[PDB]
């Protein structure tokens, strides 16, 4: 199949051959295959599904990043990413608490631009922790 | 550069212009690339992370 | 008499507008196949299957108008 | 008599509507090919084969219309 490398300035998050991945993108979530469309893009706050040989998924949080899928060695670069069991479902539910408090505690436009990103980080965590249960 | 616990080498290398001396990806030449919309921003911001990464490392 | 040339004219309006409808709906439909084919080339056999599923729906009414265009023309 | 003039008129509108439908239908389909070849010329041999597999079904109905326009004009006359 194809080889995926996922890195951040803090760590290498994954690297190896993979059969399929479903990945966050700029306009919406995107499905990848061997010889998929040779495309580079920015990504929204979200996650990636890593379905390996014998069909085994794992779930990686992608809080921010840029990707490349043109070569047979594909690549996600993450401005922040967290491994799917270092985060927890309880931690993301706390993330919901902060986002909803700052929505109540934001009142202008500039602070709403940060509170909207603080919400997006919580919502993307709240997404991967449910997916993590599969 | 840290080539050994007790030997290190002084080095100079060019970041810009991003050297076309480096190889073309001819093995993957069949897969010639498609931009995502807003290719200026995606390419510029990506290259800023490249030079940021090269300098910090 | 006048009866027959008006039948050849009415078959010509059904079997012409079926030619607009079956032609432009498969250009719109098959152009989206080709960009999808250029996008997921290994999936071309998977996407080609769905293209025939929907092609049967697009052709469904233009083949009623072509079956009646031949009836008005030749069988009456 | 008047019937033949209206049969030439019937074959003319039938072949004209076929000419619009078949030529705008292949100009769309082929414009999608030329963009996907522009994206990657390595798939010129591969798309240009899907192009003809699809372009057969575009020309399915307009050559019934051209086949009956030719019949009206030459054999009903």
């Amino acid at each position: 199949t194809y080889h995926l490398d996922v890195v951040s300035a803090e760590q290498q998050m994954f690297s190896g051959l993979v059969e399929k991945i479903q990945v966050t993108g700029s306009e919406g979530e995107l499905g990848i295959y061997p010889g998929h469309a040779p495309l580079l893009t920015a990504i929204k706050p979200g996650m990636i599904r890593i379905v390996k040989q014998h069909g085994h998924e794992e779930f990686i949080y992608l809080s921010g990043g840029i990707l490349e899928v043109q070569p047979g060695n594909v690549t996600v670069l993450a401005d922040t990413a967290i491994r799917g069991q270092d985060l927890d479902e309880a931690r993301a539910m706390e993330a919901k608490r902060k986002a909803e408090e700052h929505i109540s505690s934001s009142h202008g436009d500039v602070d709403y631009a940060q509170a909207s990103a603080e919400l997006a980080k919580a919502i993307a965590q709240l997404r991967v922790i449910e997916l993590t249960k599969k | 550069k840290f080539i050994n616990t007790m030997s290190q080498v002084p080095t100079i290398s060019q970041l810009l212009p991003l050297p076309a001396s480096d190889d073309d990806d001819l093995k993957h030449k069949s897969w010639d690339y498609l931009y995502e919309p807003d290719p200026k921003a995606l390419l510029d911001t990506l290259l800023r992370r490249y030079v940021e990464s090269q300098v910090y490392q | 008499n006048l009866n027959m040339d008006l039948l050849y004219m009415a078959a010509a309006v059904m079997m012409g507008l079926a030619a607009i409808g079956a032609a432009i709906g498969i250009g719109i439909l098959g152009g989206k196949f080709l960009e999808g084919a250029a996008r997921q080339p290994d999936l071309i056999p998977l996407l080609r299957t769905q293209f025939f599923i929907v092609m049967g729906l697009v052709d469904a009414i233009p083949m009623i108008a072509v079956g009646l265009g031949l009836y008005v023309m030749f069988a009456v």
